[PDB]
């Protein structure tokens, strides 16, 4: 499942 | 005295049948609300809910029932989420940090549920009236 990128 | 009271924390996701112009593939929707005959509102004076910075004016913010956010996206993300009580002294409020998690397409909708617990020792009178209205327990 797609995830907001933390870096 | 010491009051408990509970908070439930919890979230849905699902696919849309449609992206939206932008490419978002997800509706989901977070809460904070009490448990079954618990009105939270007599001891919340608001819900801040911090969305992720790529989301336009991201910390949104309910001062009444229902406590929670309705969006569409293309991500999961961690969303802090600071509960305020109608207090005059410490402790103010209590933040939580939440997994908004979305499904996989194809994999069923999320349908997450959370509970938490929180204690309070001697609160004001007017403060303890409030909680105890919300369903709160002394132990």
């Amino acid at each position: 499942a797609p995830r907001k990128q933390l870096a | 005295c010491t009051v408990q009271v509970r908070l439930e924390l919890g979230h849905r996701a699902q696919l849309r049948k449609k992206p939206t112009t932008e490419g978002f593939t997800h509706d989901w929707m977070v809460f904070v609300r009490g448990p079954e005959q618990c009105d939270i509102q007599h001891f919340v004076e608001k819900v801040v809910f911090w969305l992720h910075d790529s989301f336009p004016k991201p910390r949104r913010v309910c001062k009444e029932p229902p406590y929670k956010v309705e969006e569409s996206g293309y991500a999961g993300f961690i969303m802090p989420i600071e509960v305020h009580f109608k207090n005059k002294e410490e402790p103010r409020k209590v933040c939580f940090t939440y997994d908004l998690f979305l499904n996989l397409e194809g994999n069923p909708p999320v349908n997450h549920l959370r509970c938490e617990k929180l204690t309070f020792n001697n609160p004001t009178t007017e403060f303890r009236y409030k909680l105890l209205r919300a369903g709160g327990v002394m132990v």
